[PDB]
Formats: structure tokens, C-alpha cells, sequence
């Protein structure tokens, strides 16, 4: 263009910046790590970047936002949101797979709690 | 280890090992001030 | 410090099960020693099922 | 395919529909709720979709129905406290002797925790049969482990690795803290 | 169900053994949570619970805590504490089963317990 | 009068099958199995047995993957240790020629390398117990001389060659 | 007008792998589908994927039955060293210190004091 | 078939003279070699109220073969005294795969819709569709000839929409 003449939709995590985390947006990862006296805090965070990196290229394209990984004892639920783009049969392949290598890759009960949606939910546009 | 130990006694951040993972929300209980 | 209270003293160490004979200061930290006491799984498991077919 | 939020009746047993804790489904709960700043001349967003209300550790498995229902079935497990102890005054009457031992609920895979071993030993001396002269050398064996406010010996014990063992370990020591007190040795006399 | 019913349940079994039974004098129940109103949702099944099975409860709130630290980042943690009284060993394995399964993500409890026990024999009376 | 009560006792999933005797049937969803989604709740019988045959299809090939490389999910970090959650190992690890390593390929269900092993073991001159020889038939007759995934019995097969050479015959062999 | 059970008997009586593989096929005739998430966490407590509650921080961990006694009392290992010496007083610090140690188990605290033992042996 | 009643009878009283319990895989071949049948009633009478656990590989097979007499028989409180002893205890574990949960559940519905008045047709159709099986056509076909005979024609749309 000319040099004075310079002087895409959004979700809701996307939308809200930081400062927001506790005001308007929340946590994605919920566990006990990071409490106080709770120990393993680092762990928790390695496992949860080797889920996001996991999920992220075993459902690519699908995944419609940020996943979501509560843990409750030793449980470990995945609440991912997905796209009405690829068959059920290849969702089903793909929960049960990625269960079983969660379960036998983190020695722990995992689970996996797909949520379809037509499109993206778009809040805003920046 | 034990055997220096032994012969021994004779004579960052590192709590999570991170300004992406908090400011994207991915670190439990962690939020600017 | 009466002769007593340190046999007092000396007594109570020894149903604690504290030290006994004299501590130099530079040999109490024995006492404290016996006191108290992965990149590549994470790269070969990504590669391998990328390589099957199931990973990106 | 249509939610099956528009098959649940008005007068449906909820708890069937959440018998567990299980992550927010918006098309199982039958509620219009929103969750979202909303943007200028807007509306909180709806629920289809939203991730803030997938990330609400949500209490739709308990409510008060299901929480009567579930304390209705679980009596079968309970005992009764002995009548005869109606307050404090007799508990520390009858039962000299306080355990006090901590457990830790954390969420990961280990469910070890290094701080469950402690365990802690109360007993007021006055409830020891202990002469003057007894009464006077235990507490000076303990040392600050007795407070002459409330006349109670505390025992902490964290030296084993298990409780249990902690807990025979502390009680061996009161054994033998009592049976040196009640001795007289050669060198006491020259108090 | 409207019709369909199970016509007969299979009541799990609890036997009444012949040991007698643990006796709690108070169990402390704090639990450490990020968000205040999970821990009233949390505080609220739990004292219905403890009515439901007759336990005595109350309960109050410690001082939060907040730990700070380098922009600037913090974590604050905050404490709800339930302390029963008189309850004996079952009723108290049975509520803490079914509140620490009910458990909320993100939170975390520590049960203090105080049995109380009787002075063994071997220090009823001095060695002769 | 202190009068302590007895200790009450349950297994230890009592309280969850009680709780769970609590709840009936929801009869507006489909079975616990599937997905809650709309997307992915089957509508008809024969979409239902293709989504469970694809989950089982996905379990399986998440299995051999597991047992295919033990190495990266041998790290364990589970306290109190889960065996169920650990690598199967299927190979036989007694190589020498001896009547453990046979015992091994019997347990493992290794027909074909079972039999392998009894034949090295005549040639060698060892002379195997009569147990073993019973569980080598055992496994042959109940697998009739193929691996384990009907058969017709054939005639001079595994089984009648290793019953023919039995020094002794007792009851349970025949 | 009588039930089937009432009439003429045959009067003929008066009152390894084969095993498992027909105790796996009885295991089948039962084998359902779960039901809902109660039957979930009942299958996962009894395969032992499941933690057991009430929490026990302690669960699969008993140190080899030890008593405290084994671990509050190390000084019978050290009969074999002096008696009286300066070897004695290191020895007394040394077990001291492996006494107060809750993060070891009995058998690695009598092989330090073996190693010990060795060491001076050999000097 | 027909000449091996009698001796099947004899090795079933043989049986409990002796003391051996039958399982449900006996009653299961009793009840399909006499199907090629008012024994049945003299079965059920006998099982009523009893929890049953795995001692045969053919106990799974039991009350797919049940129902299949009741629906031959076309009596309805037989099929209701089944499906009771199904409901009773842990009972339901013996429906057998999937194959037979939904022949079982077909066989029923079939039976309720042409027996059972709308209402209570209706309230089976509810309970049972989807959370139990799913249904086929023919079950939808007799459906529809219920709310014929009961003239509830106000309700078809409603079985077209779950239909669909």
C-alpha cells in the first residue's frame, strides 16, 4: 500500500486476553498442583502440554476450540469440542484409540468427552 | 551416588520447569496480578 | 548448667533416641546426611505412530 | 439430530440423567443458561458450544434430591456414637489418650504423600497416675513438649516411614517415659 | 421409567463384625480450592450430607492465602474448613468416601482425624 | 456405660454399588456406551454395532501398538502400581533347549514352538516328564494343531504323533 | 393337571488349559455392556485402575512388614565393629542418622552399615 | 424333536433328584426342544423370584428362547412373568449379545403392542425405545396397527418424527 495510507472472527478464549484469566475467561486445566502444599505441579504441566500436542495431532482439523482436562483422583477427563465434519465411525476409531494410549501412556483411568458443534462459535471479530 | 555419599560422610522457575502456558490460560490457578 | 540438668538432659536424649556421646559441631552433619535421602519416549512414540499412520 | 433435551419432562427424575459427576453436555441439560461477557448490544452466549460452561466444575449429579437419596441409601453403613459420652467432658474422661492422624486427597496418579506419617499423641498428665515426685521428672524430661497452661503432654512422632509404625513408636515412648519417671536413680538423690 | 422397573436390587453387603468399632472425638475436613464458589457448592453438599447421616458439622472459613510472584503473576488459595464431632469409625469411612468421591476438580482436602483411645495396660501401674 | 459399637465392614466397592442402586434408567438417552453428542448417538441398530465395532477396532489397534513397543510406556508413575495398565510381553525368553523353555512355549499357547521344542528336546536325548508331555496335548487338543485365533481333526497330526510316542500313558492323556 | 417335576426318574444314580479356557467361556455369558457411569467406576475399582476410597495415602505400601523397632533400633548391626573406639563414635552418629530417616526401608539402612563395615574392613 | 420329550423330562427329574441344580442353559433346551409347549408355564412358576449366576455357556441363550414361546403362544402375563424374572436381581446379565437383546426386545414389544391396551403400549414405547433396543420396521408397522385397533390416530405424527 503507501506508508500512511496503514495509519478475522474470534472465540471467547480467543477474544479475552490475559489479564482475563480469573475476570472473564477461566482455566482450561483444573487439578490440585498448584494449591498450596500440593506437589507435582510440573508433572501436571508436562502432562498437559503432551495431551494438548497429542489430541492436536490425532483429531486435526477437528478440534473446533482449546481443549479442557479436569482431573479428579487419578482420573483424567478430556472435554474436547469437535467439528460435524468427520464420520462418527472415525470419531469412535479415533476415542477408543486415543483412550487406550492415554490410559497405558499415563498408567491412570483417561477418558474423552467429544462435543460436535456445525462451526466454529465465533464471539467477536478483532 | 550412595558410595560418594558414603566416602563423603567419612571425610528460573523450576516449580512447573511458561508466560505462554499462563497467559493462554493452561497453568491451574496461575493469573496475572 | 547443674550436672543434674545434664544428666537430666543426657537421659531424655537417649529415650528420644538423640545422640549421645559429645557432638562437634563439624560432626553433626553426618547425623543430617543419613537423615534424609523423558525427551525421548515423547520423540519415538510421536515419530512411530506418525509413521503407522494415526499421528498428524 | 435434534438435542434429546426436548424428550425430558417437566416432572422427569433428575439424578437418572446425572448419576455421576460428568462434564456439562448441553444437550442433556434441559436449562436455557448463558456464560459470556456479553459484547456491546449483545447477550451472554448460549450454551451450545460454550466453553465456559465446559469448564465449570458443574454440580448437576448433586442436588438436594439426589444428595437426600444418596444419604437415604448410605445409612446402612453408619454405627452409633456411644450415648454415654454426650460431650467433651467425658471423652476426656473415659479416653485419655488424642490420636490425631492426616490423610491427603490430592488429583494425579501417585496418591503417596510424605506428610501422612506424622502422628500426634495428646495426653493430660493429670489423667496419668503420677506421684509429685514422678509428676515433676516426666515433665522435665519432656521438656516444651508439655504446656503448663492446659496440663497436656503432645508426642509427635515422624520418624518411620509408615503410620503405623509412627503410632507404635509413639506410644512406646510414653511407655517409656513413664516407666523413667516413676524410677529414682543414684544420681537424683544429689538434687 | 414409567413401567419398567428393576422388580429387586442387590443391597451391597455390610456385615456387622464382632472388633469393636474406632471412635473419632472431631475430624477436621479443610479443603484448598482457586475458586470461592466451588468451595460453597462443595460446602453445601457436604453439611446436607452430614445432616442426611445425622453427624454433627460446622463449619467456618480460614484466611485465604496468596502466593505472588515475577509481569506478575499470582495464585490464590482459598480454605473452607468442615469440623464433625462424635462420629465413629464407619459413619466416618462412609462420609469421607462419598464427599472425597464427590470431590470437585481443582480441589484438594486434607482430613485431620483424632481417635480417641484408652491408656494401654502397661502403663496403668509402675513396673515392681 | 461406654458401650463401643462393632465395627461395620463392606467391600470395597460397596458404597458405589449402593449409590448406584440409587439411580434408574434414563429412558431419553441412548446406552452408557456411546457418545451423549447428537452427532454421535447411533440412530439405528445397525449404525450402533458399527460405532461399538469401531471403538473395539480403535482399542485394538491401540493394543498392538502398546505391545508392539513395551519401551515407551514401560515408565511407571502409578502408586499403587496398576498391572493392568503395563505391556503384555508374548515372547518366549528361555532360549536354551531344556524342558523350562518348553513349559514357557506352553503357557504362552505357542503350538507351533512348542512342538519345535519338544522335538529338539527327543533329539537331544532329554527325557521330558510325563506332565509336560500332558499339558503339550492339553494345548494341541484343545487348539487341534493350529495357533490360537471350526478345525476338523486330521488324521497323523501333532497330537497323535506325541500320544504314540508317550513311553507312559495314564489316565488323562487319553 | 401336575407339574413336570412329579414322575418317573431314570433311577440310574443316588446323590490345566481345559479348566481355564471353560472358566473364560462361563465368564462370557455374563459379559454386558456397562450400563452407566456407576458401573464404570465399579469395573475400574475392581480391574484396580481406580483409587480405593476413603484415600489412604499408604495403599499398596506396607515397607516389608517392618516394625519401628527395625528402624528406630540399627545399633545390633554394629556389633561387629570396635567397641569402644572412634570407629564406635561415627558408627553411633551414622546409625543416629539412619534412624530418623523415614524415606528408606530397613534393608537399605543395613547396607549402608555393610558397606561401612567393608570399607573399615579393608582400611 | 417329538421323540426325545419324555426322556429329556426323565433326565431333568433325574437331575433334581440328585440333587444337581439346573441352570438356565437346561431349561433353555427343554423349552426349545418342546418348541418345533405349556411347559413353559411350569418353567417359569418354578424360576420366578430366583437370582441366577454363570454355570453353563448356554445360560445366555435362556430368555431370547423364553420370549421367542410367548411370542408362538401370543400370551401376554407369560411375557411379563419373563421379562419380571429378568428385571429381578442381576438377572439382566443373561440377555446374551446385542444380536439377542434386541431379538428378545423385538419379540416383546411386538407381543405388548398387540396384546396391551394404547396407554400402556404407549408408556412401553417410551421406556424401551431407545434406551434399551433399537426398534426395526416391522416393530413400527405393528405399532401403528395398535393405535389403529385403539383409534389414538392422534399420535401418528409423533411415531413418524421417532421414525424418521
Amino acid at each position: 500500500r503507501e506508508l500512511p495510507c496503514a495509519w478475522k472472527p474470534v472465540t471467547y478464549e480467543e477474544a479475552h486476553a490475559p489479564h482475563y484469566i480469573a475476570h472473564r475467561k477461566g482455566w482450561l486445566s483444573l487439578h490440585t498442583g498448584n494449591l498450596d502444599g500440593e506437589d507435582h505441579a510440573a508433572e501436571r504441566t508436562v502432562e498437559d502440554v503432551f495431551l494438548r500436542k497429542f489430541m492436536w495431532g490425532t483429531f486435526p482439523g477437528c478440534l473446533a476450540d482449546q481443549l479442557v482436562l479436569k482431573r479428579r483422583g487419578n482420573q483424567l477427563e478430556i472435554c474436547a469440542v469437535v467439528l460435524r465434519q468427520l464420520s462418527p465411525h472415525k470419531y469412535y476409531f479415533l476415542v477408543g484409540y486415543s483412550e487406550t494410549l492415554l490410559s497405558y501412556f499415563y498408567k491412570c483411568p483417561v477418558r474423552l468427552h467429544l462435543q460436535t458443534v456445525p462451526s466454529k462459535v465465533v464471539y467477536k471479530y478483532l | 551416588a550412595d558410595e560418594r555419599l558414603r566416602i563423603n560422610s567419612l571425610r528460573v522457575k523450576r516449580r512447573w520447569r511458561f508466560r505462554h502456558l499462563a497467559d493462554h490460560g493452561q497453568l491451574s490457578g496461575i493469573q496475572r496480578a | 548448667l547443674s550436672e543434674y540438668a545434664f544428666r537430666m538432659s543426657r537421659l531424655s536424649a537417649r529415650l528420644f533416641g538423640e545422640v549421645t556421646r559429645p557432638t562437634n559441631s563439624k560432626s553433626m552433619k553426618v547425623v543430617k546426611l543419613f537423615s534424609e535421602l523423558n525427551h525421548h519416549t515423547y520423540a519415538e512414540l510421536m515419530q512411530t505412530l506418525r509413521f503407522l499412520g494415526l499421528y498428524r | 439430530l435434534p438435542p434429546r433435551t426436548e424428550k425430558m419432562a417437566v416432572d422427569q427424575d433428575w439424578p437418572s440423567v446425572y448419576p455421576v459427576a460428568a462434564p456439562f453436555k448441553p444437550s442433556a441439560v434441559p436449562l436455557p443458561v448463558r456464560m459470556g461477557y456479553p459484547v456491546k448490544k449483545g447477550v451472554p452466549m448460549a450454551k451450545e458450544g460454550n466453553l465456559e460452561l465446559l469448564k465449570i466444575p458443574n454440580f448437576l449429579h448433586l442436588t438436594p434430591v439426589a444428595i437426600k437419596k444418596h444419604c437415604e441409601a448410605l445409612k446402612d453403613f453408619c454405627t452409633e456414637w456411644p450415648a454415654a459420652l454426650d460431650s467433651d467432658e467425658k471423652c476426656e474422661k473415659h479416653f485419655p489418650i488424642e490420636i490425631d492422624s492426616t490423610d491427603y486427597v490430592s488429583s494425579g496418579p501417585s496418591v503417596r504423600n510424605p506428610r501422612a506419617r506424622v502422628v500426634v499423641l495428646r495426653v493430660k498428665l493429670s489423667s496419668l497416675n503420677l506421684d509429685d515426685h514422678a509428676k515433676k521428672k516426666l515433665i522435665k524430661l519432656v521438656g516444651e513438649r508439655y504446656c503448663k497452661t492446659t496440663d497436656v503432654l503432645t508426642i509427635k512422632t515422624d520418624r518411620c516411614p509408615l503410620r503405623r509404625q509412627n503410632y507404635d513408636y509413639a506410644v512406646y515412648l510414653l511407655t517409656v517415659l513413664y516407666h523413667e519417671s516413676w524410677n529414682t536413680e543414684e544420681w537424683e538423690k544429689s538434687k | 421409567l414409567h413401567v419398567d422397573v428393576p422388580k429387586d436390587l442387590t443391597k451391597p453387603v455390610v456385615t456387622i463384625s464382632d472388633e469393636p468399632d474406632i471412635l473419632y472425638k472431631r475430624l477436621s475436613v479443610l479443603v484448598k480450592g482457586h475458586d470461592k464458589a466451588v468451595l460453597d457448592s462443595y460446602e453445601y453438599f457436604a453439611v446436607l450430607a452430614a445432616k442426611e447421616l445425622g453427624i454433627s458439622i460446622k463449619v467456618h472459613e480460614p484466611p485465604r492465602k496468596i502466593e505472588r510472584f515475577t509481569v506478575q503473576y499470582e495464585m490464590r488459595t482459598l480454605y473452607r474448613c468442615l469440623e464433625l464431632e462424635h462420629l465413629t469409625g464407619s459413619t466416618a469411612d462412609v462420609y469421607l468416601e462419598y464427599i472425597q468421591r464427590n470431590l470437585p476438580e481443582g480441589v484438594a482436602m486434607e482430613v485431620t482425624k483424632t481417635q480417641l483411645e484408652q491408656l494401654p495396660e502397661h502403663i496403668k501401674e509402675p513396673i515392681w | 456405660e461406654v458401650v463401643i459399637p462393632k465395627k461395620k465392614t463392606w467391600d470395597k466397592v460397596a458404597v458405589l454399588q449402593a449409590l448406584a442402586s440409587t439411580v434408574n434408567r434414563d429412558t431419553t438417552a441412548v446406552p452408557y456406551v456411546f457418545q451423549d453428542d447428537p452427532y454421535l448417538m447411533p440412530a439405528s441398530s445397525l449404525e450402533s454395532r458399527s460405532f461399538l465395532l469401531a471403538k473395539k477396532s480403535g482399542e485394538n489397534v491401540a493394543k498392538f501398538i502398546i505391545n508392539s513397543y513395551p519401551k515407551y510406556f514401560q515408565k511407571d508413575i502409578a502408586e499403587p502400581h496398576i498391572p493392568c495398565l503395563m505391556p503384555e510381553y508374548f515372547e518366549p525368553q528361555i532360549k536354551d533347549i531344556s524342558e523350562a523353555a518348553l513349559k514357557e512355549r506352553i503357557e504362552l499357547r505357542k503350538v507351533k514352538a512348542s512342538v519345535d521344542m519338544f522335538d529338539q528336546l527327543l533329539q537331544a536325548g532329554t527325557t521330558v516328564s510325563l506332565e509336560t508331555t500332558n499339558s503339550l496335548l492339553d494345548l494341541l487338543c484343545y487348539y487341534g494343531d493350529q495357533e490360537p485365533s471350526g478345525v476338523t481333526w486330521r488324521a497323523k497330526n501333532n497330537a497323535e504323533r506325541i500320544f504314540s510316542l508317550m513311553p507312559e500313558k495314564n489316565e488323562h492323556s487319553y | 393337571r401336575k407339574n413336570i417335576f412329579t414322575g418317573k426318574r431314570l433311577n440310574i444314580f443316588d446323590m490345566s488349559l481345559w479348566d481355564v479356557e471353560f472358566a473364560k467361556q462361563l465368564a462370557t455369558v455374563n459379559e454386558q455392556p456397562l450400563q452407566n457411569g456407576f458401573e464404570e467406576l465399579i469395573q475400574w475399582t475392581k480391574e484396580g485402575k481406580l483409587w480405593e476410597f476413603p484415600i489412604n495415602n499408604e495403599a499398596g505400601f506396607d515397607d516389608d512388614g517392618s516394625e519401628f523397632h527395625e528402624h528406630i533400633f540399627l545399633e545390633k548391626h554394629l556389633e561387629s565393629f570396635p567397641k569402644q573406639g572412634p570407629i564406635r563414635h561415627f558408627m553411633e552418629l551414622v546409625t543416629c542418622g539412619l534412624s530418623k530417616n523415614p524415606y528408606l526401608s530397613v534393608k537399605q539402612k543395613v547396607e549402608h552399615i555393610e558397606w561401612f563395615r567393608n570399607y573399615f574392613n579393608e582400611k | 424333536h417329538v421323540f426325545a420329550r419324555s426322556p429329556a423330562l426323565q433326565v431333568l427329574r433325574e437331575m433334581k433328584a440328585i440333587g444337581i441344580e439346573p441352570s438356565l442353559a437346561t431349561y433353555h433346551h427343554i423349552i426349545r426342544l418342546f418348541d418345533q409347549s405349556f411347559i413353559i408355564y411350569d418353567i417359569m412358576n418354578e424360576l420366578m423370584g430366583k437370582r441366577f449366576s454363570p454355570k453353563d455357556p448356554d445360560d445366555d441363550k435362556f430368555f431370547q428362547s423364553a420370549m421367542s414361546i410367548c411370542s408362538s403362544l401370543r400370551d401376554l402375563e407369560l411375557a411379563y412373568q419373563v421379562h419380571g424374572l429378568l428385571k429381578t436381581g442381576d438377572n439382566w446379565k443373561f440377555i446374551g449379545p446385542d444380536q439377542h437383546r434386541n431379538f428378545y426386545y423385538s419379540k416383546f414389544f411386538d407381543l405388548i403392542c398387540l396384546m396391551e391396551q394404547i396407554d400402556v403400549t404407549l408408556k412401553w414405547y417410551e421406556d424401551l425405545i431407545p434406551s434399551a433396543y433399537f426398534p426395526h420396521s416391522q416393530t413400527m408397522i405393528h405399532l401403528l396397527q395398535a393405535l389403529d385397533v385403539a383409534n389414538r390416530l392422534e399420535v401418528i405424527p409423533k411415531i413418524w418424527k421417532d421414525s424418521k
